[PDB]
């Protein structure tokens, strides 16, 4: 599925992401534009044999577990292709659990590139929420 | 070959922006993200935990081959420039690129299962 900006936004908010470990609402909504362009299939192999997948482009190796990257972990213990689906929730909690580690948003480059720093705010503007 | 520790990881201060350091300690933490993958060095007890940053587009290839060896509580050698640049301030204050990362010692820890 590919989400508009504030049908995001209003989604991100239902679960509980506004202020998430500090972040505001912004910062989730900025890290999809920049890591999946809001589309949750986003699948992206890397040349190491993970593959970052869904919204939020959570990695194969640590994150979830899709079978083909040697020294999983699967913290997020779900299936990586759960991280695809039109239904965000799988996305959602692994974020979270992500966002706890100990890294905050850092743990996200596209964040880290394009949302850290900058009026995040911009990203929920004209939504009505 | 691994290079003297030219600073505490304490000493890793924003004044230190742009400029090569040698930080040696063990591994307080580790976190592998993907495109993003993180190792904070600690060399006192309670103390600072720098945190060394390999970004793919930015850090060679071979150094994230020398993270997936790591483990906690391994002792390290990690030569690497210093980034201070807003935003950093939002959160760590400083950031360490790496060159060059060593292992001096890999713990025997042992599982609880």
């Amino acid at each position: 599925k590919v989400f508009g900006r504030c049908e995001l936004a209003a989604a991100m908010k239902r679960h509980g992401l506004d202020n998430y470990r500090g972040y505001s609402l912004g910062n989730w909504v900025c890290a999809a534009k920049f890591e999946s362009n809001f589309n949750t299939q986003a699948t992206n192999r890397n040349t190491d044999g993970s593959t970052d997948y869904g919204i939020l482009q959570i990695n194969s190796r640590w994150w979830c577990n899709d079978g083909r990257t040697p020294g999983s972990r699967n913290l997020c213990n779900i299936p990586c292709s759960a991280l695809l689906s039109s239904d965000i929730t799988a996305s959602v909690n692994c974020a979270k659990k992500i966002v706890s580690d100990g890294n905050g948003m850092n743990a996200w480059v596209a964040w880290r590139n394009r949302c850290k720093g900058t009026d995040v705010q911009a990203w929920i503007r004209g939504c009505r929420l | 070959v691994s290079p003297k520790k030219t600073h505490w990881t304490a000493e890793i201060t924003p004044n230190l922006h742009g400029s090569e350091v040698v930080v040696a300690g063990w591994v307080a933490h580790l976190g592998d993200y993907g495109r993003v993958k993180i190792v904070k060095v600690s060399d006192r007890e309670g103390g600072a935990a720098v945190p060394v940053y390999l970004e793919r587009g930015k850090t060679p290839d071979h150094l994230f081959k020398v993270f997936a060896e790591l483990s906690r509580e391994d002792v390290v050698v990690i030569k690497g420039i210093v980034e201070a640049g807003w935003p950093v301030a939002l959160d760590t204050g400083v950031e360490i690129f790496p060159s060059e990362i060593w292992i001096l010692n890999k713990a025997k820890p042992l599982p609880i299962d």
